[PDB]
């Protein structure tokens, strides 16, 4: 299964 | 024994042709078991081995808006890179990322891997310790004080040390026929002359998995690493692998030179000669 | 600008004339990932090939398997052509049966 962190941006 | 889950992530720009096409692949160690392509007909993650196949409605919808959400949150990661990097709209750019766990006998996590790369050159990756990041340049170095401040390592710790290892856990029950069974591998020895007094010995190993293997000529007991020609593992298509090692041999010397084959699947070393 | 394709073309099998086989050709350490792949019968491009998910290895250079099946003789030349943007024409690398 994923990791389901959604908000990660560069 | 031990055993690995990593996810892999591919974001191509591509302009003038769309916006970035985004492609993930899971594996448990050798073994692909899911993928997703941005470019598909309808987007979705797929299984791609027997044991995944089991998995609720449930599991796939979740799956695949993870995958679908970070298509977008890539895309915004390809548009941000060129602006680190003071770069033209006009070219086609690749963000890379793999991470996962890897797990011994017993289940519990050996390590866990977050890193990405730009254009092939690794960009950012959390540090062993799950807790800190290495950023490779200046540009990086703005993601990490952004993953800093949001307490990303934290987050991403709490999954490699939950989640990963145990969906991994499941997986391997679920997979137990093939994931954990390791297939040894077919080796012999080819014999072909180049010339009157030069002759190819070339040491076979088939029908392996996994993939890791060590295949080394000596020549009368030591090794042979410059004179060794050694290809690539290459993949059979039906899950196992290939390699061979080859050596230029004097005519009539064959039997001074002996292929040593170390693999899981195999309880001692192997050692082959040529066998006229 | 940046990597080249290493190119391996092999079959699944042993190969033995007149025995249903799949033909691979295995690309791999190539950077960026886009890649022209055809296998060849006697000089034509073999029609319906299927290939693998673009992968990576752990130095984030892409592999990719190409694949179809065949039933080898003696007669029949095989080979993969590869094109990527390292190169500047396509690279054809012929079927040995002992490599």
């Amino acid at each position: 299964e994923e990791n389901l962190l959604d908000f990660v941006r560069f | 024994g031990s055993h690995s889950m990593r996810y892999f992530y591919t974001a191509m720009s591509r302009p003038g042709r769309g916006e970035p096409r985004f492609i993930t692949v899971g594996y448990v160690d050798d073994t692909l078991f899911v993928r997703f392509d941005s470019d598909a007909t309808s987007p979705r993650k797929e299984p791609r081995a027997p044991w995944i196949e089991q998995e609720g409605p449930e599991y796939w919808d979740r799956e695949t808006q993870i995958s679908k959400t970070n298509t977008q949150t890539y895309r915004e990661n390809l548009r941000t890179a060129l602006r680190y990097y003071n770069q033209s709209e006009a070219g086609s750019h690749i963000i890379q990322r793999m991470y996962g766990c890897d797990v011994g006998p017993d289940g519990r996590l050996l390590r866990g891997y977050d890193q990405d790369a730009y254009d092939g050159k690794d960009y950012i990756a959390l540090n062993e310790d799950l807790s800190s990041w290495t950023a490779a340049d200046t540009a990086a170095q703005i993601t990490q004080r952004k993953w800093e401040a949001a307490r990303v390592a934290e987050q991403d710790r709490a999954y490699l040390e939950g989640l990963c290892v145990e969906s991994l856990r499941r997986y391997l029950e679920n997979g137990k026929e093939t994931l954990q069974r390791a297939d040894p591998p077919k080796t012999h020895v080819t014999h072909h002359p180049i010339s009157d007094h030069e002759v190819t010995l070339r040491c076979w190993a088939l029908g392996f998995y996994p993939a890791e293997i060590t295949l080394t000529w000596q020549r009368d007991g030591e090794d042979q690493t410059q004179d060794t020609e050694l290809v690539e593992t290459r993949p059979a298509g039906d899950r196992t692998f290939q390699k061979w090692a080859a050596v230029v041999v004097p005519s009539g010397e064959e039997q001074r030179y002996t292929c040593h084959v170390q693999h899981e699947g195999l309880p001692k070393p192997l050692t082959l000669r040529w066998e006229p | 600008i940046q990597r080249t394709p290493k190119i391996q073309v092999y079959s699944r099998h042993p190969a033995e004339n007149g025995k249903s086989n799949f033909l691979n050709c295995y690309v791999s350490g190539f950077h960026p990932s886009d890649i022209e792949v055809d296998l060849l019968k006697n000089g034509e491009r073999i029609e319906k090939v299927e290939h693998s998910d673009l992968s990576f290895s752990k130095d984030w250079s892409f592999y990719l398997l190409y694949y179809t099946e065949f039933t080898p003789t003696e007669k029949d030349e095989y080979a993969c052509r590869v094109n990527h943007v390292t190169l500047s024409q396509p690279k054809i690398v012929k079927w040995d049966r002992d490599m």
